[PDB]
């Protein structure tokens, strides 16, 4: 959740090419599984390569 | 004493 | 007498006004020299004798009347002339204020830098520019104006959009054109970008171009661009109205020609009281 | 226990603190520096 | 959780560069919706306003509706700041910054509006070269009006260049005939005696008698350029000397227009042109119908009492020449309405547009001692408060304590006058220093000093926000009338620590903590040392003396001295208090 | 009063004080 | 005698006809020098006093009496007052006049005092064979590209045949370069006589190279399209004509 | 006057002053040309006739007056025909002093590394950079100063960081910036450095860009801007000779932090 979090409030300009609808699909009192995350990439060591 | 005008678009000046 | 005074430095006798000696009273250049005591004892013109270099003494009563000090910058030894006799002489403290921080002022350099994000899928490219000043008072409202025109004869508007985003910052985007047809923007804003801060009064003084390798599981880079600005200069048109954020035109227009503009009565109307021809 | 003290001690319904710190259980502190948002109307004095 | 009347009081509270961040912060409510864009421009002050539109101009697409809502937001001001007195008007150059902005943006798609309400907002400004250049670009876009040429001539009501606007009232009659001799006969309908004047204010149904707004806005330009024009052509066309004519006899409008129409107009004239019009005109309507200067006013009032009992007396009270002629003109016209049996005129000396009158030509001759003897005679009155709100700074370059007080607690509260901020500066340190005196001797209680800067006051800006029920709306019906919520009262440093002093003199530190407090809240005006004044007056309410020398000892020893030396000065006069 | 583009927007009608506090960790719980 | 005229400009002395100052009278600049007039109230010479750099006021002098100019280079600060001097006298127009195009006829172009050139190399990899996509883009109108792809094709028959390379013109302001099928050393050859042939045509043009700053991709994974960006900047300093 | 000491050089007519020839009375070129012997007999202004250039006498007249001497570099034989006139009136044992066993030298060429650890992932651009000089003499306080001007108006000092390191580098922390704003941070670090540097006299030659990855991190990138600037002579007065003329108040630095190592009541040293 760290490398996906925006630092601090942060806002840009409006145009009609980007939405972002709201229209989720699913309850919003519920925030279990809505966050975004990377998936985690981990490197190889030199045993590895 | 200033005219002004809507400057045209490539397609309006391209029309064919 | 009060209006002449000649001052014999250096073999050179130059003739000048009272109100150009003590322009600055407080100072120890025009306190050690009595010109009104002076003017009483030779009634034809005071006569003063200084010891300096003769090409040095025309550059500070030449700063008397023009309020500007330029210095030599090749000869380091009259360089240090003007340094010293308007140390000892007091000339040296009023001539360059130490100011404490409405009017805007434009300052000695500026580096623009442009962070471009790049997309390429098989022989075609996406590009957006983030086009960024160094400082306040740059009109980018005159930058972009200068990109949406020649731009807008070569390819239409529903390949690029250009919209400003600070007072510092613009934007530029391209939406996946070929590379015959992206290195044509890319080059064309570049070129407006330079030529916009030429008429501001700078010159471009150096430049470097940096590409960035792709992220590990897409195809995005980043071309960062910078420019360096140096001081160069020493200091009834058409109104062409666009709004900052621009619209999209895709398909057919929603609402028709004639309801664009707006149009007053013909009751209302009245006759021109200036000439049109 | 902090909110509830600082509400007794203002005489307010509910106050919030946060904290710069959020430490885990069992570990002390010291000078633990958080800030409180009060409404403007009281005059209290910092000792009282 | 929060509504938008909550919205709209934390916009009208929070300062001009929080406009920015509040505005990307609830986004949601401005990017798709122009109609909430001007709800909230429409509801807040026009800095405030123009501080939104050069945030949105970064990040939305405006339309002209936003910018004709600015534009209506600054007339409403310009209208406020024409009603109530105090604050300034609207500046010229950031309504010709907002035209541009609108017409850099939107070329050709303004409307004529737009245009009309520049005009207007750079009327009493009085740049014409505004309204030419104005007029240049709306003829070279082929849209030309003559609402806008109305207001283009009073703009360029000037006494540099009221020839320009005497040619452009020549083109609008020229182009269009019969506007301007209706509009000025609308000032006297056929058939008008002086049984109509009675019946106008005496009999039932208020019937319109014929003047239009459109042709109020036309008699207003007509009244500025003819208060700019000189008096040797105003007496020489038609036009002038039938407005002239016909604004004295009027007879169809209230008298408190008609009074400030015939203050502003007959000003450039001279007392010798002013007493042979008014004595042409009293000659000629009633022929129809029907030292030495000071009894030639007796002759001109004695002759033209049908129902012109308030403008007259204010408009030759205006064309005196100094203040004491405005005395004797109340004193011994007086004394001439008991001689010539005119007890029914003297019931209208005391309207408040008269000793108005009478206070503004003692304000502007700096008089304070002859508009001492108006406050203390007559009864208290709603006074315009343009005139006192610089009496009482007059009387504080006196430098004496008990006339400020006494008019101030016994002719502006009971009358309620709202005075501006740097009276009420001037009326607490008067106060001070009077109450400092009754204190050496040993009456302004501190609850009444507290109210008088909160209940007495006036601001500059117009309350415009409405409830949430308390709206026209498009569906159901309202249970409650639209209803304003009033602007908490702001209150500059000095006026707290004006009434920090009071609060502690008069020995109830109470006050000055919840002053404070309202000050923390309405405005987040903190004093650089108020966190020793707080314990100063705790200490002050707990009797510990010691305490409060070591306090003043710590601030010496941690700020400077010249900051201890207002805590020593608080001190003392605590120690006077409480002895 | 000047606005710098991050800077926190603090409500009006309200104040913020520091508070600087200490407790053993073993009698409480915890934070929150 | 009495055709001399004396300028002061800047604390030097310069002395000169009256008709070279008055070679274009159109100019403001001859408008603010009255030199009938002057020569009228003094008898014996006109004194006029300017505010200007005594260097810089050797280039302008030197324009009207010898049809030439030649912009320093190793100073900016100099060339950049020459040019703004010009500009505000009203003589760049008559220096660097306007070019005329025979494509109809439509002749009416301003060439640019700073200008960029983007050079981008598109090197691709696909089953054992590369390839290289140049793309030549200059920044505004009125260079001749035409002329350009004859001096590259020219100078490069006799290096490689027709089969390997391609080059054509795709606008007005960009050209294309496209290459397959090379040797590893003979690349070399094909890039470094195109920027040979690059430089020397924008000289033909009056231009002078200011700097020149080359990016690459340093990514060592394999990437489809590899790019090499050779970025130019052109100082016009002087105009050619040809016969 | 009796004062005043015409001389005739080469040509060109000069005049100077008795105690600027005497001001050293050791050399022989004061000892062997008495000026108030030659005053007796010339009533108006002594006269001496020299076999000196007149373009050489300007730098010997003018080093006696301002007790300093600045040879041309462009020229090889005034450099020669001064020092050879230096020799031969013996004037150069007090023009250069032997040296026995602290003032700053600026040097002809400066290079200035710009070393940015950049970390941008989707919108998010996290910079750390390390400012630092070639030479000392430079007043890095100076150059914080035209950075704390700037940024602080144009974000909150919460995101960012500065402060110095060395008397040659200083430092720049950023943590968590957007896109626009940090493309703001950078651009305007970049602008005060050169400010800064161009202030000091010197004029950039070239800059050039150095990228990396970084090995423990993936969307880090190491970008280093190295600065080559080129000493000239700015139009108004440098802080070289500035500072020798007109010595400008230093102001008071920040309080440091004293740490604390040690927990309980800890009786004082001794």
């Amino acid at each position: 959740r760290a490398a996906m979090s925006p630092g601090g409030f942060s806002t840009g300009a409006v145009t009609e090419e980007n939405f972002q609808p709201k229209a989720t699909g699913e309850s919003h009192r519920v925030t279990r599984g809505k966050a975004p995350k990377v998936t985690m990439e981990k490197g190889p060591s030199n045993l590895d390569r | 004493m200033k005219r002004i005008v809507v400057p045209h678009r490539w397609s309006e000046m391209n029309r064919v | 007498a009060s209006d002449r005074a000649v001052i014999n430095a250096g073999g050179r006798r130059f003739e000048t006004l009272f109100s150009t000696l003590h322009r600055y009273p407080d100072t120890p250049f025009a306190q050690l020299f009595p010109l009104p005591g002076r003017g009483a004892r030779q009634h034809r013109g005071r006569e003063f004798f200084l010891d300096v270099t003769p090409h040095v003494f025309e550059y500070i009563l030449g700063f008397l009347r023009t309020n500007q000090l330029n210095l030599p910058a090749e000869n380091l030894q009259i360089r240090a002339e003007v340094v010293y006799s308007m140390n000892q002489w007091g000339l040296l403290e009023h001539a360059f204020p130490p100011e404490v921080i409405a009017v805007v002022k434009l300052p000695d350099v500026c580096v623009v830098q442009v962070c471009d994000h790049m997309q390429h899928d098989q022989g075609v490219k996406r590009h957006a520019l983030t086009i960024t000043y160094g400082a306040d008072g740059f009109q980018l409202r005159s930058l972009i104006r200068r990109v949406r025109r020649d731009l807008e004869r070569q390819l239409s508007s529903t390949y690029w959009q250009c919209y400003q985003t600070n007072e510092r910052a613009a934007f530029f985007v391209t939406t996946k054109v070929a590379n015959g047809t992206a290195d044509l923007l890319t080059t064309s804003v570049t070129q407006q970008l330079v030529e916009h801060t030429e008429s501001m009064g700078y010159s471009l003084a150096s430049s470097y171009v940096t590409l960035s390798p792709d992220v590990v599981h897409t195809s995005v880079r980043m071309l960062i661009h910078n420019f360096t600005f140096r001081r160069s200069r020493r200091v009834s048109e058409t109104i062409e109205a666009e709004p900052n954020i621009p619209t999209m035109h895709v398909g057919p227009r929603r609402e028709p020609l004639n309801a664009a503009e707006s149009i007053p009565p013909r009751n209302e109307r009245a006759v021109n009281i200036w000439t049109v021809d | 226990v902090l909110e509830e003290a600082l509400a007794v001690a203002l005489d307010v319904n509910t106050v919030r603190v946060v904290a710069g710190v959020i430490p885990e259980v069992g570990v002390s502190v010291r000078r633990l520096c958080c800030h409180v948002d009060v409404p403007s109307h009281i005059e209290l004095q910092p000792r009282t | 959780g929060y509504t938008f009347a909550d919205f709209l009081r934390r916009l009208e509270r929070s300062p001009d560069s929080h406009m920015a961040p509040l505005y990307h912060e609830h986004r949601e409510l401005f990017v798709r919706r122009h109609d909430m864009f001007a709800r909230v421009i429409s509801s807040v002050t026009w800095s405030k306003g123009v501080a939104l539109v050069a945030a949105a101009g970064y990040t939305q697409a405006v339309n002209v509706t936003i910018y004709r809502a600015l534009l209506a937001r600054m007339l409403l001001h310009n209208r406020h700041v024409r009603q109530c007195g105090a604050g300034s008007v609207v500046p010229w150059s950031a309504a010709l910054r907002t035209y541009s902005e609108a017409i850099a943006t939107h070329g050709n798609a303004v409307p004529t509006r737009m245009t009309l309400s520049a005009l207007r907002l750079c009327t009493p400004a009085r740049q014409w070269v505004a309204a030419i250049s104005l007029l240049m670009l709306s003829q070279a876009n082929d849209k030309l009006t003559l609402p806008m040429l109305i207001d283009a001539a009073g703009c360029c009501a000037t006494p540099a260049a009221w020839e320009k606007a005497m040619a452009l009232l020549g083109r609008f009659h020229a182009q269009s005939l019969q506007v301007l001799p209706d509009s000025i006969q609308s000032l006297r309908p056929v058939g008008t005696s002086a049984s109509t004047v009675d019946a106008a204010a005496h009999a039932l149904l208020p019937r319109s008698e014929g003047p239009t707004p459109e042709q109020k806005h036309i008699l207003t330009v007509i009244n500025k350029v003819v208060s700019a024009v000189p008096w040797q052509v105003a007496l020489s066309n038609e036009m002038c000397r039938s407005y002239l004519t016909h604004l004295v006899a009027s007879t169809t409008l209230r008298p408190t227009e008609k009074t400030a129409s015939l203050t502003t107009a007959v000003q450039q004239l001279p007392w010798e042109a002013f007493v042979t019009l008014m004595k042409t005109v009293t000659a000629t309507v009633q022929e129809g119908s029907q030292s030495n200067s000071i009894i030639r006013e007796g002759v001109n009032l004695l002759q033209s009492e049908p129902e012109t009992a308030i403008p007259f007396i204010t408009t030759i009270l205006y064309k005196l020449p100094s203040a004491e002629a405005a005395a004797l003109f109340l004193s011994e016209a007086t004394s001439a309405y008991r001689n010539s049996s005119s007890a029914v005129v003297a019931a209208a000396i005391r309207h408040p547009v008269v000793v108005g009158a009478l206070l503004k030509r003692c304000a502007d001759s700096n008089s304070w001692y002859l508009a001492a003897s108006i406050f203390k005679s007559t009864s208290p009155t709603a006074i315009p408060c343009d005139v006192a709100s610089d009496l009482v700074i007059q009387m504080r370059r006196a430098n004496q304590a008990p006339l400020v007080v006494d008019v101030l607690q016994k002719y502006i509260v009971p009358s309620r006058t709202k005075l501006t901020e740097e009276a009420i500066e001037a009326a607490l340190l008067c106060v001070l220093v009077h109450n400092r005196a009754l204190a050496k001797a040993s009456g302004v209680h501190w609850i009444s000093a507290l109210s008088w800067a909160t209940d007495l006051l006036e601001e500059g800006v117009e309350s415009r926000i409405l409830q949430t029920g308390t709206t026209p709306s498009v569906g159901g019906v309202n249970h409650e009338d639209p209803t304003v919520l009033l602007r908490k009262k702001t209150l500059s440093p000095r006026i707290l620590s004006l009434l920090i002093y009071i609060c502690v003199n008069a020995g109830s530190p109470r006050g000055g903590l919840f002053a404070l407090g309202y000050a923390r809240t309405v405005s987040k005006t903190e004093l650089e040392l108020s966190e020793e004044i707080t314990a100063l007056l705790y200490c002050m309410m707990y009797d510990r003396p010691r305490e409060a020398e070591s306090i003043i000892q710590h601030a010496v020893k941690k700020h400077g001295e010249y900051k201890g030396k207002y805590l020593g000065r608080l001190l003392v006069a605590s120690q006077e208090a409480k002895g | 009063e000047l606005y710098v583009p991050g800077q926190q927007i603090i409500p009006p009608g309200l104040t913020r004080y520091r508070v600087d506090v200490q407790y053993q960790g073993n009698d409480f719980d915890g934070w929150w």
